């Protein structure tokens, strides 16, 4: 988004992470490898679970007939009734619609945080001798092919692994 | 060796709405819209459907049940919900009403409109000792009984007079009467007849004046005597007379003012009804059940939080009406592949 | 060695909403909610308050005030908010009103809901000279004066016939009167009596016809002679007869008229009224000062912005009514205590 | 939040910082130290404050009797008056109960950017020689019991004070 | 050295509403308000306007066309946008009315309410075969013809009877009448005259008693005979006599109901009208196009979203209204210049 | 805003920064040095203008006048049609300004994420020879006049224009 944009990020869709929706490139002489993160769509896939869930509480009253107005003798007030009841259908509609919008606009600015987490979540466990660059990407001092990338998607990977120092717990 | 975050690339075609970005393409959504179709009526669930003011007391009109008519006489209990199937009810018989001279048509409908409804719990105003000469409470065929004879809505009292004689407006006090807070629907109305058999019935021939006045509200009426209409929701040839009839709704405590003269029918059982039942107008043969009625879509029962289409009343467990359809954004915004890098 | 930035873990018993993250629970919160409790009523801040339409003409009702009883006539202010104490307000007296056959008890009411009242500045049509054959303006015991006498509603002419002689249906034409844009609220009626009575104060001893005509909305009355209703919210005893009465409300520049025939109160004394008073239903000893009247909670104070119970209408410096008590977040969703580190 | 969750933050309570809601813990030898910033709790409540008195301004037209409608004679007006004063009720409390609900999202979604401005505030004030983690601390080449933390919250701090580099103004 | 990240400093007058921040200074802004100003009304663009319910039966009122009126008689086409010039509409002569005496004044106002309108496709009820004596339809100078001679009102039939004598209420029955799901507005009303003039006309001289039913809703009229108002909004002088109009609203499929006696002005050609148009209060000299029509700003286009002033009904592409003026921060909150650096 | 303060960024407007609203400062013996960058300020400027169409969509019903209910005869019913029209008014009014605060305000809350992307644009091409403090400042081991500067605004910038090292895309 906007903040990907300013901030070189990369406005690139890596097709091909057919699971997730965020994760990791990893770029060398293997040429590019990509994973996806299975927490960070979790964790997207949940918050949007939860904003339908509290989309579909309002309750609003039912709107029916008007008991003592009747069809033939009451028309100038039963027209007074049509339209009452299409202004509040209207009224609650348009209040729907911005509830709507601000969730999707939401959700959506949500995913430049996923990076932003997710690129946390790497600094980590690349250890101290890695470089961050500002991209949302780090250089190494070692080679991180398919199955390197792979083990930092699943957060089971050790800059240690290939002799290079660790933050430990 | 660089490792970085990134998101995918997919099928998006879904558009969703955006204030800062616009109209934004979507990897996936969740519709929260729906356009249901119209279908049957049904018994909304957690609370009890009307259609018919009763069932027991079946092979009628609700009309013929408001107005009293002989056999159309079921102890006819509560609902909560209730639907309005003819927005102009009709006659199945008995004596020959002139109804679009009054509003007595909507008179069911009104009744409708409460939870508790109730034939009566006595008859209000002696019709022998009515003001006027002591009166022979006509009777007529036409209008026949549980054994045959001569029918005469319960509600009303066929005021016919013996000694004969013209009258200046005599006025009855029709009183409160009911149980509780309930309102009360008394009805009334009446005879006109024939130049001669208006002398024969009543001693007296021209056109009779009627003035009813009831919570501030006053009516007039003047009888008819000759070339009455072409007789129809109706049965079998008293054609020689047609009856007006009206209503007059009487809040708790209040109590009701008839000026009359000749060919009064008088009022009698009246109805008491209280609560407030659900009304909408609907289609009634009401098969099995739904969630929420509608009056368009009709019984119908919630799937999603919105729907779209037509809006109308609509009872019970629904969901609520949208101008446009909704989908929330279940995924990414549209990124193109990426071989923009180096 | 590790320096870490952390949030606390504490005592969160208050449970919030929130979209993204469902039902959460939070260290603090601040109530924006309450559910007052019922109070008497009390003098809006802002504004000016009403209840008794005339404080120093004291000892009355409402009605006998609307109605322009002999001492209950106090020259009346205005308000900007009114209370509505009667819902079907009484007379104290005067003449026997059979009330329940117009819509004159709410008169008041009526009123009420202007902000600038008065009794008149005149009284409209001539009690002698009205048509009809010249008459004394009829007054009456039952209705005392200042100093003892006989009373008859400044509001209204007990026009009772010399040359006592029955009258095919006369027409008054009631104008405008008033000053500015008001109102004119004018009051009418006619007094009947039993069969004796009749002929002596009017020449003539049958039901008498009266029909009235302002802003489209025509009304018909047909007086009655004999068997009048148990007297009620009277005082003593002319009660061979009884007074029907009803009011006409004359928009700016309006003319009324009423037809009319033996027994006629022509109208007299007229009300002007303007402005516009908000009122409510409440109950009048009103004992200091509120910041919101509520139709229940009654005289109310804001403390909160938002407010649970009964909705109501209410007027003033009121909280707005919300479905469910709602609280703002004043602290940290809430974190167990943590070990879960190395 | 899903920001903490993806980006290994702790979704850890520290009870014992009794004062502020955010602030410093402290981890060696000493064991754990715990503070509490008084500038990200006082900004946290500011900003609630604030939007305490933005709910506050809502101002709804009073609601009240129709003045020429009579309470025996008009009552199918009055009813649909009634009709009108529920359905508007019920409008304005379900659009007051969105104010609060995106209030509250609000208030509660911007703890884990108090987290990430403390950080920062920290990363300037250890100096150049600590190590960003990407958890939201720092490897430090001295120790820091509770005496030093205490001065982390308070902002007088002197990496210095301990023969280390530091950043001048 | 030292390279960072700042925001600018700058002219900040305008001020902008925040939820967590209060009231802040901003950059710039991008205003969603303004006060229109009164400025006259136009043609609304999408839809088409009315105001002169007809253009080529030109030099007359709108109620006289409603009314029928001899030369005021032109084929007249739809709209869906209308305006409402006069709120008490008059009438310009042809016989005098007493206007005052039904809701006849608001007949076109009534009449606007339709998109389709329709002079007539026949006259309901035989003005000669009519029950009572067979009637000579009475024609009037005072109502000019095309030609000169004497008009009525092509709407009523001035039933004046041969065989003079007076008559005990007869009763007509105003059928449906018109085309597809239609309304009907039938209008009516009774001729009176002094004294002499009624005894020569019609075979009485004494107040004739009208009545009339259709949808529910009862009328009811007691002419007069003497002593008529100062004419007005007439012609020339049969000053005699005058006439009191009303109409009746006949819903799709529904019968009418007059009773009456001598004098009667029986209805003829009946109005059909379908469609709804949206109506407004306006000024009718309409100038030019607007996007938007409003009940005091007028003829107005739209520029920005929201719009502050007065509110009131407005119909088209219309701004919506606003408590307060509104603004989009554009721009960067106000901060200090800086050397608060080291 | 509540970040800046807790991390102690400057809360410094620096006037002379004609152009755009965000950019780059620079400090040292040519004393300060002020630059704004143009992608910051035209990717603010469009979001705005975005929630400017976004505002101007809300369509809301005509409100118009009763067609059978006649100005003299039915002035109870006229009455309780011109509160309804008021209430309309009055509700919708009081979302229109609720939609338009929650914009305000996300516009204003904004700029902070702006300048932490700035942030990040800037750190990648000062390269990794400089030194991030936490500020949204960094420490060079190299001079930057405004030649500098403005050459960091345009994104032209080499670090090895001065022999330093660089991260290659
Ligand atoms: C009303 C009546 O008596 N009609 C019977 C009769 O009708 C014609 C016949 O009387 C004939 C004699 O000269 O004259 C016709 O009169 C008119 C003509 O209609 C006009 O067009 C013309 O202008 O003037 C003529 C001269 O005046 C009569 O039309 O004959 C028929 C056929 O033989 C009989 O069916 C009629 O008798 C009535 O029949 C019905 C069933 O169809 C009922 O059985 C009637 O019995 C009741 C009733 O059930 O309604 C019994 C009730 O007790 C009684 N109620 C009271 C209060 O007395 C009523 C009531 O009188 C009538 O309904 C009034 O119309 O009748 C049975 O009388
Ligand atoms: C009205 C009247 O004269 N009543 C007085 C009287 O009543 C009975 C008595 O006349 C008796 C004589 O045969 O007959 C009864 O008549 C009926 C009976 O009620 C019926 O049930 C039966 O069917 O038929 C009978 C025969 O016709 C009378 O009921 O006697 C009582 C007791 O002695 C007197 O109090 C009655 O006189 C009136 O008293 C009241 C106070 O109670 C007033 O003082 C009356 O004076 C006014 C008044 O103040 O209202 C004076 C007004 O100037 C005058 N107005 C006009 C316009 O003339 C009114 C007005 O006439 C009466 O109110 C009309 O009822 O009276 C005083 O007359
Ligand atoms: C109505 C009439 O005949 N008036 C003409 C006449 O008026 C005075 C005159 O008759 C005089 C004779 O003694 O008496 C006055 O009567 C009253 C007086 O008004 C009262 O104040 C007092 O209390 O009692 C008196 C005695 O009863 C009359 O006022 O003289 C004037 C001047 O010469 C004539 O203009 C009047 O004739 C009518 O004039 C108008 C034009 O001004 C029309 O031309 C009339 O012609 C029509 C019409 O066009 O309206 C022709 C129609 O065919 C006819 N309709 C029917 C159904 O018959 C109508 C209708 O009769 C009248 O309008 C009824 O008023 O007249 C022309 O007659
Ligand atoms: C994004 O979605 C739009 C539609 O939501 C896609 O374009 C549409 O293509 C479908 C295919 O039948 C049409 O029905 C629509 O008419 C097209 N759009 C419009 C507005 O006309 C679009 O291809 C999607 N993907 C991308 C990358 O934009
Ligand atoms: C009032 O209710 C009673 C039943 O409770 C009705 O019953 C009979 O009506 C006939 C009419 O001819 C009378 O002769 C009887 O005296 C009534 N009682 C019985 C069955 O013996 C009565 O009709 C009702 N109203 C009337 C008309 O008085
Ligand atoms: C809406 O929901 C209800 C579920 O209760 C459906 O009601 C059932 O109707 C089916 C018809 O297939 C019957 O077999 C069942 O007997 C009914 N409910 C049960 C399980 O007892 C209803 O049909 C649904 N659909 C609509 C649109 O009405
Ligand atoms: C969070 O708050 C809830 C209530 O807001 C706490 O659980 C409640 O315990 C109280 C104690 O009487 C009960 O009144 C409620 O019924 C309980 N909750 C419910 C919904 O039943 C809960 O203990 C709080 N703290 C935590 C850590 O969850
Ligand atoms: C009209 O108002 C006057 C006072 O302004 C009333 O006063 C007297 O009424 C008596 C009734 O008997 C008349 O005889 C007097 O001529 C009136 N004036 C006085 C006091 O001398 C009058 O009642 C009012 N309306 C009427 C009934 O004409
Ligand atoms: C609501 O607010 C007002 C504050 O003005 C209270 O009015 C005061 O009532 C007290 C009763 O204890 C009197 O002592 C004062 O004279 C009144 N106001 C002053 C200070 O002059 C009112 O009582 C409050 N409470 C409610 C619910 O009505
Ligand atoms: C921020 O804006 C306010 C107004 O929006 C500025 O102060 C105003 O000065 C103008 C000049 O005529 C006056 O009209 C207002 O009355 C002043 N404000 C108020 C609320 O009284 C203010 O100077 C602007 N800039 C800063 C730095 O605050
Ligand atoms: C009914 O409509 C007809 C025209 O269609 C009207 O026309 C004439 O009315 C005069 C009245 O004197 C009659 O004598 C004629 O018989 C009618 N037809 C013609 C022109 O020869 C008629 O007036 C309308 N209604 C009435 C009054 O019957
Ligand atoms: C509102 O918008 C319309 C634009 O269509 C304006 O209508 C034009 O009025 C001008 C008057 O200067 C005429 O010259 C044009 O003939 C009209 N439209 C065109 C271009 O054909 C209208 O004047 C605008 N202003 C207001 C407030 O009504
Ligand atoms: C049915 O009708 C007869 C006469 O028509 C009547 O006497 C009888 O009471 C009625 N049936 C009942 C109530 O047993
Ligand atoms: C009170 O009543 C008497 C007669 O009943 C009347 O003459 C007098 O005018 C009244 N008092 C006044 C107004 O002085
Ligand atoms: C105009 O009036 C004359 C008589 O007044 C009438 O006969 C004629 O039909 C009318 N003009 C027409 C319709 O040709
Ligand atoms: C900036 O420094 C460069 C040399 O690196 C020089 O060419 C230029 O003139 C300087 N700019 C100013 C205005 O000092």
């Amino acid at each position: 988004g906007f903040f990907g944009a300013i901030a070189g990020f990369l406005e690139g869709g890596w097709e091909g992470m057919i699971a997730g929706w965020h994760g990791y490139t990893s770029h060398g002489a293997h040429g590019v490898a990509v994973a996806a993160d299975l927490k960070s769509t979790q964790e997207a896939i949940n918050k949007i679970t939860k904003n339908l869930n509290s989309l579909s509480e309002l309750e609003v009253k039912n709107l029916q007939r008007l008991s003592g107005a009747m069809d033939e003798l009451h028309n100038e007030i039963l027209e007074l009734d049509e339209k009452v009841d299409d202004l509040r259908a209207d009224t609650i509609s348009s209040q729907i619609e911005l509830a709507v919008l601000l969730s999707n606009e939401g959700i959506i600015n949500s995913e430049d945080e996923h990076l932003l987490a997710l690129e946390r979540k790497l600094k980590k466990m690349l250890g101290p001798s890695a470089v961050d660059i500002g991209n949302g990407c780090f250089e190494t001092k070692h080679k991180c092919n398919q199955t390197c990338l792979d083990r930092i998607a699943a957060g089971t990977f050790n800059a240690g692994e290939f002799s290079l120092p660790t933050f430990d717990s | 060796d660089r490792i970085c975050t990134g998101i995918t690339s997919s099928n998006s075609p879904h558009v969703v709405k955006t204030a800062t970005q616009g109209e934004v393409n979507v990897t996936g959504v969740i519709p929260l819209t729906t356009t249901p179709t119209k279908s049957h009526f049904a018994n909304l669930k957690g609370t009890q459907t009307r259609g018919k003011l009763c069932p027991n007391c079946l092979n009628c009109t609700d009309l013929d049940v408001a107005l009293g008519r002989p056999k159309c006489m079921g102890t006819i209990p509560s609902a909560k919900a209730s639907i309005l199937h003819e927005v102009k009810p009709v006659t199945s018989g008995c004596f020959p009403i002139m109804h679009d001279r009054t509003k007595i048509r909507q008179l069911p409908n009104l009744l409708r409109g409460y939870e508790n409804i109730r034939l009566s719990a006595r008859n209000v105003t002696n019709a022998e000792t009515a003001p006027g000469g002591p009166y022979i409470v006509g009777t007529s065929g036409s209008c026949p009984n549980v054994t045959n004879g001569n029918g005469f809505f319960a509600t009303m009292a066929w005021a016919v007079p013996k000694n004969k004689t013209a009258t200046n407006p005599l006025t009855v006090e029709v009183p409160y009467i009911c149980t509780k807070g309930e309102d009360q629907i008394t009805v009334w109305g009446f005879h006109s007849d024939d130049e001669t058999q208006m002398v024969k019935l009543y001693g007296d021939s021209k056109p009779q004046k009627f003035t009813s006045s009831a919570n501030g509200v006053t009516t007039h009426y003047v009888s008819q005597i000759g070339g009455f209409p072409n007789q129809a929701e109706d049965e079998g040839l008293p054609q020689s007379g047609r009856i007006v009839v009206d209503y007059m709704v009487q809040k708790p405590g209040k109590t009701g003012t008839i000026a009359y003269q000749r060919g009064v029918l008088l009022p009698q059982k009246v109805w008491c009804a209280s609560g407030r039942s659900k009304v909408i107008k609907g289609s009634l043969p009401l098969i099995g059940e739904a969630d929420c009625l509608h009056e368009k879509y009709g019984g119908l029962n919630k799937s999603k939080p919105y729907y779209t289409g037509e809006h109308a009343k609509a009872i019970g467990n629904c969901p609520i009406w949208v101008k446009t359809p909704l989908k929330l954004a279940n995924g990414t915004k549209y990124r193109p592949p990426a071989k923009l890098l180096k």
